[PDB]
């Protein structure tokens, strides 16, 4: 049981109020069965398309989740992530400076 | 080889039946098998080797056990009428090589098994007179279930030429249901042999009934697996 | 069902030609056994075919195979009277240590050629008691049906074939009895029985 | 040179659940799809079939479609084989060949994230360091000539046959060149009086892209390299640099790729182009990263 690193960037500079796509790229872990949820401000944003599931050299799954959102200086978006080596769903927030 | 014990069963309704199997040839394989007219062979319990057992396909009422690789074990804990068939056992390391087969009946009532009266008939002059041959008939009756096998008997030595027997028994009752059966077997010998005083003709009937460790009340005779024989000479 | 055989039965003139047959629709399909059992024996491994499209031959036996088809044939020339066996039709499904499939099987009966029909009902008496007796037809060819009785009191068996080894002759023979008043020239009344049978006065 | 990968991640939970799915990419872009709910392969290009007729797709697609079940109950018995073993398993298989018109086709096989099982010569192999178990598996599998015939098949001579037919059909879509887009930005570093200074890197392709901060004619010897990420099939990354707070200014975050032909993307912190689009991206702050 191999624990899931979670990175999250956006596919064009942030710019506020101007619609964008967010990545959420959950990697580096084992087995491959998890569950992903984009959140905006706390509510499961509905429209989360997700990439096939995949392999790298070393054994361990990765997987892409996007959607389509709107960045501004106060609502907030989050990629959760639930998975049989975690006790508790890990919680990444979007910071888009780092 | 593969050997199958034992080879005949008849069991009452919710008794304890177990079919032992066997093979020397080193296997790791082995399978149990159900025969059923129309069907063709149903696979119950498999083993991938010692200390193993697998569901098949019919595997309900039925529990394998494997304690070493040469043999290979069937219980059928609480027998049931619904499980009156031929079971086969093989084996394999793929050519599956297959045993003997058993026939198990599972009966109701034992109440209801009965041995066979055995009678042998001799041959018409008429056609000793007309053929130069004679025939002798046998008649095995009123015997259930039906486990038998008729086999003829010269002088102490058992023949093989000039035999012809049943296919299959006759119901003595066709309107009924639990019905007694009926067998007839045939040997027939050239005019001159049946002539001749020395000769000797013996009638063998093996019929498998209650095993010895099985209870019985009824007031007449306990219907115990035995052979009965009917004998005839020849005459001058 | 998943495998499937025919005829049900095949009947043949003892010397000749018998096709059987064998369809499956079994996914995928690695060979295909032939068996052969004894009334009342285990199960002998004929023949067995591998390739995509394969023939082959053993004694008599000789069989063959279409996988673009799924289908089987089993040829046996000039058949023999101990040949009177159920043949299975087996498909295996994985050429490693797999679950065998089975159909049916075909019962095949081979009847015997009678050059000399000698169409006779002879009266046999008991050992024991001279008050019991039966009543064997014999000696027919093999156009004759043995059929069942109407009643419910006479009992007649299905005809039955033997072989006089040293003589190399061959004879069918049936056999009747009743409880009941039973004469053995009226006893096979609902067969069909020849013009010239021969019926000993008793 | 493009190295053709099939993927196959298969998972059985018990006795009765069990589901496989698989994906194949060329190079690094995904030209297959294969569900455990779906029952035919699906083409996730418009030139995935590659130079093969209908008729030796179907053929091919059939072969595997027989595959997929088979491999399912194969496992589940050689689980029942084994108290040795016990569910759940996770299996992982790794298909294809590279091309180089010389080839080296390869099967790697996977138990439980380990890489115990391979294909070699005309059999299953066990590698060095596997454990022994897995033995009298590989002695039941090896029996079977007929699949190891129909592998052969694949590996020795159909792969390249197929390969080489989508590098020439897909010709259009691999040389694709995509523009990168550029930003600057800068967190607190995890030192004392230090700032991580972010450069952002999106949108390209192919993936070889070359980033370095730079004073002027000098490479900043510090400028640490990110990982590539995934957006569609373009390409993410950014490249750090820590400076001592007051050191800022002066630099430059320089990006050569092959798609700009000369005429780099040049960014310079704390010019008017920075000081203006680093105002139109502010907020809140929470919940930034520890
Ligand atoms: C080229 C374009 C690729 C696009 C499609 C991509 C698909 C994604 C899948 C990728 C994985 C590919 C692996 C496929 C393996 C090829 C095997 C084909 C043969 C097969 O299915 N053969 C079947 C069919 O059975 C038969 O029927 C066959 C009739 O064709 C005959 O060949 C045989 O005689 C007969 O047996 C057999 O059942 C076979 O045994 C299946 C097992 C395959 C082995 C997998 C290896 C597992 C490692 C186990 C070690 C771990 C131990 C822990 C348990
Ligand atoms: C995976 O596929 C098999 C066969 O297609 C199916 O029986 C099974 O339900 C599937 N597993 C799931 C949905 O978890």
């Amino acid at each position: 049981q191999k624990t899931p690193q979670i990175q999250v960037y956006s596919r064009h500079p942030p710019e506020n109020g101007k619609p964008n796509i967010l990545n959420c790229y959950v990697t580096q872990f084992h087995p491959p069965h998890i569950e992903i949820q984009m959140l905006k401000n706390g509510k499961k944003i509905p429209k989360v398309e997700m990439s096939d599931m995949s392999f790298s050299k070393d054994w361990s799954f990765y997987i892409l989740a996007h959607t389509e959102f709107t960045p501004t200086e106060t609502d907030t978006y989050a990629c959760r992530v639930k998975h049989a080596s975690m006790a508790e769903p890990k919680t990444v927030y979007w910071d888009r400076d780092m | 080889a593969v050997t199958q014990s034992p080879r005949n069963k008849v069991a009452v309704t919710g008794g304890k039946v177990t079919l032992s199997c066997n093979q020397t040839n080193n296997h790791n394989n082995m399978y149990w098998y159900r025969q059923d007219t129309g069907h063709g062979l149903r696979l119950i319990h498999y083993s991938y080797g010692a200390g193993s057992t697998e569901k098949g396909d019919i595997p309900d009422g039925y529990k394998a056990s494997r304690p070493s690789q040469e043999n290979f074990s069937l219980i059928l804990e609480l027998a049931t009428p619904s499980q009156t068939s031929v079971y086969f056992c093989a084996s394999g390391d793929a050519e599956q090589f297959f045993g003997p087969g058993t026939r198990l009946t599972v009966l109701e009532d034992l109440k209801n098994v009965f041995p066979p009266e055995v009678a042998v008939f001799e041959p018409s002059e008429a056609e000793i007179s007309h053929t130069q041959k004679a025939t002798l008939v046998c008649l095995a009756t009123g015997f259930y279930p039906d486990h038998v096998e008729l086999s003829w008997w010269v002088n102490g030595k058992e023949v093989h030429s000039g035999v012809c027997t049943d296919p299959q028994p006759l119901k003595e009752q066709p309107a009924l249901n639990d019905s007694r059966y009926a067998l007839s077997s045939r040997l027939r010998v050239s005019a001159t042999f049946w002539q001749n005083p020395r000769n000797h003709f013996r009638c063998q009937v093996q019929f498998y009934g209650l095993s010895e460790n099985d209870e019985w009340t009824q007031d007449r005779a306990k219907p115990v697996t035995q052979i009965v024989s009917a004998e005839a000479w020849g005459r001058a | 069902t998943q495998v499937e055989q025919s005829p049900q039965s095949l009947v043949v003139r003892q010397g000749e030609n018998s096709v059987l047959q064998c369809n499956y629709s079994v996914t995928p399909d690695n060979h295909l056994r032939w068996f052969k059992q004894d009334t009342g024996k285990g199960l002998v491994s004929l023949t067995v075919l591998v390739d995509q499209k394969d023939k082959t031959s053993n004694g008599r036996y000789s069989a063959t195979l279409d996988k673009d088809a799924k289908h089987s044939t089993l040829h046996i020339t000039a058949t023999l009277l101990d040949d009177t066996a159920t043949y299975i039709c087996v498909v295996g499904d994985r050429g490693s240590a797999g679950r065998l499939h089975f159909g049916a099987g075909t019962q095949l009966i081979v009847i015997p050629d009678i050059q000399n029909p000698d169409p006779a009902v002879y009266q046999l008496r008991d050992s024991k008691s001279s008050d019991k007796s039966v009543c064997l037809f014999t000696d027919f060819d093999s156009q004759t049906n043995v059929s069942q009785s109407k009643d419910s009191d006479v009992y007649i068996t299905d005809k039955c074939v033997l072989d006089m080894r040293s003589m190399d002759f061959k004879s069918n023979s049936a056999v009747a009895w009743s409880n009941k008043d039973f004469a053995c020239a009226n006893a096979f009344n609902n067969s069909i029985i020849p013009e010239d049978t021969f019926f000993p006065s008793p | 040179n493009y190295t053709f990968r099939c993927l196959q991640m298969s998972s059985f939970a018990n006795r009765s659940w069990s589901r496989t799915d698989s994906v194949v990419w060329l190079g690094d872009l995904q030209t297959h799809r294969w569900s455990n709910d779906s029952a035919t392969i699906s083409f996730t290009k418009p030139w995935s079939q590659g130079k093969l007729s209908n008729q030796q797709w179907e053929k091919l697609q059939h072969m595997f479609q027989v595959y997929r079940v088979s491999f399912t109950r194969d496992i589940q018995e050689l689980v029942k084989m084994m108290p040795k073993e016990d569910y759940p398993i996770e299996i992982q298989l790794s298909a294809g060949c590279e091309m180089y018109n010389a080839s080296e086709s390869f099967l790697h096989v996977a138990f439980q994230g380990k890489y115990v099982v391979r294909f070699w010569g005309t059999s299953w192999q066990t590698v060095p360091g596997a454990p022994s178990w897995l033995d009298l598996p590989i002695k039941v599998l090896n029996a079977d000539q007929g699949t190891s015939a129909t592998v052969q098949m694949l590996l020795n001579d159909t792969c390249p046959l197929f390969v080489r037919g989508l590098l020439e059909a897909g010709k259009s879509d691999l040389e694709k060149q995509e523009k990168p887009v550029a930003w600057l930005s800068s967190v607190p570093s995890s030192a004392h009086g230090h700032r991580q200074l972010v450069c952002h890197v999106s949108g390209f392709y192919p993936k070889p892209v070359w980033v370095m901060w730079m004073r002027g004619d000098q490479e900043q010897q510090g400028t640490h390299r990110g990982d590539f990420l995934p957006n569609d099939e373009t390409w993410y990354l950014q490249a750090t640099l820590d400076v001592e707070a007051g050191e800022e200014a002066g630099l430059a975050c320089r990006v050569k790729h092959s798609s700009l032909g000369g005429q780099d993307i040049i960014l310079y912190w704390g010019s008017l182009h920075h000081i203006l689009d680093a105002q139109k991206m502010v907020w809140n702050h929470r919940h930034h990263h520890h």
